[PDB]
RNA sequence: GAGCAAGAGCCAUUGCACUCCGGUUUGAUGACCUC
């Protein structure tokens, strides 16, 4: 069910999350503007994030365009993300 | 303006300055100061004397004075901001922590005491 | 136009800083095989331009294939063969 | 306005490197950023 945030998963699992944010950026801002970018902090959960824009059309045009594209050598898994699952893991350390 | 400095006085608080940002931890920018000062990690602060409006930094020495905090006037704000490492002026600044030049900083603080 | 073990890319986004145009690079590029250096200046001449340097040539071809004018930094990369070896692997030729 | 505490604009350049080379205005008298 579209949303104007994606859930990314199968993400590098050796990288730094600084860099990560910028490298998701990126190759993300091509799609629109972007409110935010939250990656995992717990190791459940350990290779995840979530891409907020302000537009769901950014969002759908993202989830078609990069579905597999191998970032860091590992192509992605992206979906809409579930309705606030985004600020609720926020607002735990889930992140 | 509460008392004069002799200018070798200033000048050697100044060089003091430009070292213990190797060692200790200085808060330049007379908010970053006021706010120092308001929670007594304030070991001594900079007034500047060419401050216009001087209505910036009018209230530092009463806030020191209540807070146990000793406190030297410079002549130029220029000067000063340049002795904390930045781009531009700076009208007021605070040491907060020194480390290696404790003794050197506590000479100062007598010579201070003098007036 | 002839293949060369690295690739010359410009039209990039000239706001970025330094080190994280390498990464940015790396992470879009390294999915291609083993990457031996990325080079990256902000001086005037070498502005907006980037040097990946691949080991082994088939990289290169898919990197340069794979990759014409994506939008990276919102800004589509225009990719070539470098004119001449870079340093590194001329020494593996070894020439040099 | 509160928080933070050092960067932010503009002009010019599309440029083939492997030691490095444009100009300019503004910002601690508070910039980007957060609320
Ligand atoms: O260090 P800040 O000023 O970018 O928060």
């Amino acid at each position: 069910r579209p949303n104007h945030t994606i859930y990314i998963n199968n993400l590098n699992e050796k990288i730094k999350k600084d860099e990560l944010k910028k490298s998701l950026y990126a190759i993300f801002s091509q799609f629109g503007q972007i409110l935010d970018i939250l990656v995992s902090r717990s190791l459940k959960m350990r290779g995840q994030a979530f891409v907020i824009f302000k537009e769901v059309s950014s969002a759908t045009n993202a989830l078609r365009s990069m579905q597999g594209f191998p970032f860091y050598d590992k192509p992605m898994r992206i979906q809409y993300a579930k309705t606030d699952s985004d600020i609720i893991a926020k607002m735990k350390g889930t992140f | 303006v509460r008392f004069e400095v002799p200018e070798d006085m200033q000048n050697e608080a100044l060089s003091l300055l430009e070292k213990v940002r190797e060692s200790g931890k200085v808060k330049k920018g007379t908010n970053e100061t006021t706010k120092a000062v308001e929670r007594g990690l304030a070991k001594l602060v900079y007034i500047a004397e060419d401050v216009d409006p001087p209505e910036i930094v009018a209230h530092l020495p009463l806030l020191c004075e209540e807070k146990n905090v000793p406190y030297i006037y410079v002549k130029s704000k220029n000067d000063l901001g340049r002795a904390v490492g930045i781009e531009v002026p700076c009208a007021s600044a605070a040491i907060i922590n020194e480390g290696e030049l404790r003794k050197e900083l506590g000479s100062l603080v007598e010579k201070i005491k003098g007036l």
